[PDB]
């Protein structure tokens, strides 16, 4: 027909050039996987980040990120996290006044870390609830030596900067608690991804600017190892 | 409770797989094998096709 | 920059130096 | 008390007769009737067209009744309707979950369909007069991701979900029809026979089971894998069908001796396969894998023919066209890549 | 078919020592990393121990490190757990995991409510 | 009797650095093939390594042009005025794509959230337009205010000031960005110790042809090494692409990964 031709790359031309408006608008923007669990508060969490699969969209100094918190699927998730091969970051949050489930938590984040699909995307360790913790510690009915054995003999670090008012039985709890999950993300991670772990509760309104900070690095690092500079 | 009805479900399901009407392993590969060997000249990947009928190359 | 120094400084000098064996040839 | 007990050894009892009748019938292999047949040889095919525009990985891919024109489904929220022969965009449909893990074209090509990790089966009309593709219907009802989705005609599709459950719909109604349960696993492939009366599913739990469509029943089940199951695709007979899993095996099995005829498999390779499709004939077997490549096996020697080896990132979807010129491959690496 | 059957547990009293055995078939037992789970009466399935592929790799929860020691015998297809000292919060089903992919450091999944390549479980009753 | 030595001592270095742009061509030409016969390292840095590496050919060739048309054996005037003026243009396009390739490594290590393909834009026409605007004016003021055979000698301060001026200010300002962005990496490497020292002399050493570093040291220099500071540029200022090209298209993970795919499995 010869005519049929021009008007297919015609439509080819449209469709290409909306393909090129969608490219900016596909890579300006970060998606960010969030993880946790049922007590870990990821509600409360994407409750921060005002502005089969939920959706949450905020800006941070006009940056857009898209965070999925996955929820409705059933327990086994070794099939669809694939889907996240590709994001800026998992953000990972665990409910750190719970000792008898952290040994899950760890384990959780242990697959995370050395899943071959995941094996290079960083996680941003949001240890909720510390709030909890702490009266916990000071109630001292609980002990975390029950349920990790290397809590005797462990000592605050040294790069260790407590809060104001802040009691060192706490500090030592908190970090441990942060340090065990360090461990498995140095045991593992050769520069490829890092773990960035904080320390929030559920009054904390500086999350969004922690992640956009941690966002901030990992595509620093990201450039710094295309230019073969690190 | 529910792992009762559960195991009876599997077992029921099972069984019920077992008056199928099976035939040996010996046709179930000739009939593969006739297959391919009847239908192997209108396949343009085993036999390739010239770049006269091919409209990808 | 360097290539322009380079450029004028050869320039000058065989610029002299011609001229200095032109003063040689008429003199 | 004792129901757990006699149902356990009942369940065992007529298990092992299964086994035994299994047994009762393995007279040969396909390897010693095979045994005889010549070799393929080596089949060398090279990247015809090289299809770019998608932004993010390739996640699945169905080959349009056309044997020209392609669906392909992108996480970046994009189905692609493309034009194989001249590489032209026909359809860009912009989706509403970005996160879509199978596409389907319909038969008469009137309509696609894909769903992800938003539990809904979207038809999209591509035949409107009104000049639009929009949505046509949004399929909800299942609990987990859908990960396979297959039309049997304009107004049924059979679509399988991460719930452990297929379930045929009506799509003029939007009402599930049919549930199809006894997985116990994340379903992650189907494939319709070529009447599209049974269809054969492959889950999480190593298993794969035949299901008669009308009545909603399983006739077969299928074990012999050792891990989840990612794909499956019947023989263009329909008298047997190929499973490729994550223990780096792909494996032949028959439906009338119900038992695994075949295994392709290689020491070399120890990563699991991402999608399988067999050639028009049946003689070659096309298997995805996550060494970023795709290998074609001579289906009834078990020897590898040949190497597709052109893709940087994982291999998602296959695809042979009806008529069987051409072998669309999908991958991560967001490029579609047709072979001849 | 994939099976995963466990022996061994019953009743014991606080001190006493046990060996939980899990016989592996359907598949290639040197492959895969394997783990111990267990569910206690009246909550979820915890993770326990765990074991990678040749052996050299072991890993405990925390509250059993010292007291439990997990084996393999890959030439023999067996997953063992012996239990030397044992307290009263230690009756529970004790499953046997399998890690889903054969080649892979991180297991998916195992403590899953329906995990598919997890054993049925021995009953161990502590009690005095 | 005198200048006989400068009058040697420039041709041994013409010699020299002939042989250093003709390596630096050389390599310059095979670099840019294939970073352009390869489409999976068609990134936005890499098109930035091909813009550079395509000033580097044109600064190489516009010298040979130059000494052929100058140092080889009153018409032609328009003619040579002309080369000289391309001559110009190249050597300030080649200056003007190193401070670009500073500039975008630093706004990508400083900034980071930005749309990379709006910037692209933006430089390359900096990077191919602030040396036609310089080199415009330096030759409108040498047709105006000092018009003397060929445009080959800088007599006039002024004049030269015109086209020295914007060469100086490239050289500080990649200065500047070369400290910020090892300030950056060693707050990389320290933050989130020998071999942390050894990184960051590495990617010092790798960091150093590609912002032309090398030029910090006899920019603001007196006259009285002048020699000297030609020899040391000339002489191996005039590898510097060489090198650069080596570096950036040899010694690169992505492009030895797709070089070796073509050359290995044919």
């Amino acid at each position: 027909q010869r005519n049929e031709e021009k008007a297919q790359r015609e439509a080819n031309k449209k469709i290409e050039k909306q393909l090129q408006k969608d490219k900016q608008v596909y890579r300006a923007t970060h998606r960010l996987l969030l993880l946790g669990a049922d007590n870990s508060g990821k509600s409360t969490i994407v409750k921060q980040m005002r502005i089969g699969i939920f959706e949450t969209k905020f800006q941070v100094d006009k940056v857009n990120f898209h965070m999925f918190d996955v929820g409705g699927q059933r327990d086994e998730r070794r099939k669809w996290i694939q889907c996240f091969n590709d994001v800026t970051a998992i953000i990972f949050v665990v409910d750190s006044s719970d000792y008898n489930r952290l040994q899950e938590a760890l384990n959780l984040f242990k697959s995370i870390w050395n899943n071959r699909w995941l094996r290079t995307i960083s996680v941003i360790l949001f240890l909720n609830k510390q709030d909890l913790l702490a009266e916990k510690v000071l109630a001292g009915k609980s002990k975390i030596e029950d349920y990790f054995p290397e809590f005797a003999r462990y000592t605050t670090p040294e790069d260790a900067t407590p809060e104001p008012g802040e009691d060192p039985r706490v500090t030592r709890a908190k970090y441990f608690i942060r340090d065990e999950f360090l461990r498995i993300s140095t045991a593992s991670g050769d520069g490829r991804h890092y773990c960035y772990p904080h320390f929030t509760c559920a009054v904390d309104t500086e999350n969004a600017r922690r992640i956009f900070n941690d966002c901030r690095d990992i595509i620093q690092r990201m450039h710094l190892r295309q230019y073969e500079l690190l | 409770t529910a792992s009762i009805a559960q195991a009876r479900k599997l077992v029921e399901q099972l069984k019920m797989e077992a008056n199928i009407d099976r035939i040996k392993v010996s046709k179930a590969a000739a009939d593969l094998m006739a297959y391919c060997e009847a239908h192997a000249k209108e396949d343009p990947l085993l036999t390739p096709v010239p770049a006269s009928e091919n409209p990808f190359r | 920059h360097s290539d322009g120094t380079f450029t004028s400084e050869l320039s000058r000098l065989r610029e002299g130096a011609r001229l200095q064996r032109l003063l040689q040839g008429l003199v | 008390q004792s129901e757990l007990d006699q149902l356990r050894q009942e369940a065992e009892q007529l298990k092992n007769q299964i086994r035994d009748a299994r047994k009762a019938c393995a007279d040969a292999t396909l390897s010693q009737i095979t045994n005889n047949i010549d070799p393929v040889g080596r089949i060398q095919m090279r990247t015809r067209r090289t299809l770019r525009g998608h932004l993010a990985k390739i996640y699945a891919m169905h080959w349009g009744t056309d044997s020209r024109l392609l669906v392909s489904a992108s996480q970046d929220g994009k189905l692609i309707i493309w034009d194989s022969y001249t590489t032209n965009k026909v359809h860009a449909i912009p989706l509403r979950s970005s996160w879509v893990m199978t596409c389907a074209y319909a038969p008469s090509g009137n309509y696609v369909a894909c769903g992800g990790l938003d539990n809904i089966c979207s038809i999209y009309n591509l035949k409107t007069r009104e000049g639009n593709v929009r949505v046509s219907r949004e399929l909800a009802g299942h609990t987990g991701y859908l990960s396979c989705c297959r039309f049997l005609d304009d107004n049924q599709i059979v679509t399988s979900s991460g719930d452990t459950t297929c379930a045929l719909w009506d799509i003029e109604t939007g009402q599930q029809t049919t549930t199809f349960t006894g997985h116990t696993g994340d379903v992650m492939s189907l494939s319709l026979a070529p009447d599209t009366r049974l269809f054969v599913s492959g889950a999480c739990d190593a298993s794969a089971k035949l299901w008669d469509v009308r009545e909603g029943m399983c006739r077969q089940t299928f074990t012999g894998h050792e891990s989840d199951i990612n794909a499956i695709c019947f023989f263009p007979n329909g008298n047997a069908f190929a499973t490729g899993s994550d223990d780096a095996t792909c494996r032949l099995f028959d439906l009338r001796a119900d038992q695994e005829l075949m295994t392709y498999s290689h020491d070399n390779i120890i990563c699991g396969i991402t999608s399988v499709s067999f050639s028009k004939s049946g003689r070659l077997l096309l298997a995805g894998y996550d060494d970023f490549n795709c290998n074609v096996w001579d289906a009834l020697k078990a020897d590898r023919a040949g190497v597709l080896a052109g893709h940087d990132n994982r291999v998602s979807c296959l695809g042979v066209t009806d008529d069987g010129m051409a072998v669309a491959t999908g991958s991560w690496d967001s490029f579609l890549k047709i072979w001849n | 078919q994939v099976q995963l059957q466990e022996s061994g547990g019953g009743l014991v009293q606080p001190g006493g020592s046990l060996r939980l055995s899990c016989a592996a078939s359907g598949f290639t037992f040197s492959n895969y990393k394997m783990n111990w789970v267990r569910q206690a009466p009246g909550k979820g399935l915890e993770w326990v121990s765990d074991i990678s592929q040749s052996g050299a790799s072991i890993s405990y929860t925390g509250s059993v490190k010292g007291r439990f020691t997990i084996s393999r015998d890959n030439a023999k297809n067996t997953l063992y757990l012996q239990m030397n000292s044992l307290k009263p919060e230690d009756t529970a089903v004790y499953y046997c995991a399998r890690c889903p992919a054969p080649f892979t450091r991180d297991c998916f999944d195992v403590t899953s409510t329906t995990y598919a390549y997890r054993g049925q479980g021995t009953q161990v009753t502590v009690s005095s | 009797s005198s200048n006989e030595k400068r009058h040697s001592y420039l041709l041994k270095l013409k010699v020299m650095y002939t042989v250093g742009y003709s390596s630096s061509l050389v390599m310059l030409l095979v670099a840019l093939g294939i970073l352009c016969a390869f489409r999976r390292l068609h990134c936005t840095r890499n098109y930035i390594h091909m813009h550079l590496f395509v000033s580097f050919i044109l600064r190489a060739l516009s010298n040979f042009i130059k000494d052929a048309v100058l140092f080889s054996s009153d018409a032609h005037r328009a003619g040579c005025k002309l080369v000289m003026v391309l001559f110009q243009y190249c050597i300030m396009a080649n200056y003007s794509w190193l401070l670009v390739e500073g500039l975008y490594l630093h706004t990508l290590l400083a900034i980071s959230f930005f749309s990379e393909r709006k910037y692209l834009q933006g430089f390359v026409a900096f990077g191919w337009g602030s040396p036609a605007i310089f080199v415009a004016l330096w030759a409108i003021a040498r047709h105006f205010l000092e018009d003397v055979g060929c445009w080959d000698i800088n007599a006039n301060a002024s004049i030269w000031w015109i086209i020295r001026g914007p060469v100086i200010l490239s050289i500080l300002i990649n200065f500047i960005l070369f400290i910020n962005i090892l300030r950056i990496l060693m707050r990389k490497l320290r933050t989130q110790e020998v071999s942390h020292y050894k990184r960051l002399a590495r990617s010092t050493l790798l960091l150093i042809p590609l912002f032309g570093i090398h030029y910090i040291v006899f920019a603001f220099s007196p006259e009285d090494a002048m020699e000297i500071q030609l020899f040391f540029e000339l002489a191996l200022g005039s590898f510097q692409g060489l090198v650069v090209a080596v570096l950036y298209c040899f010694l690169n993970g992505e492009v030895q990964l797709e070089v070796q795919k073509k050359w290995q499995q044919w």
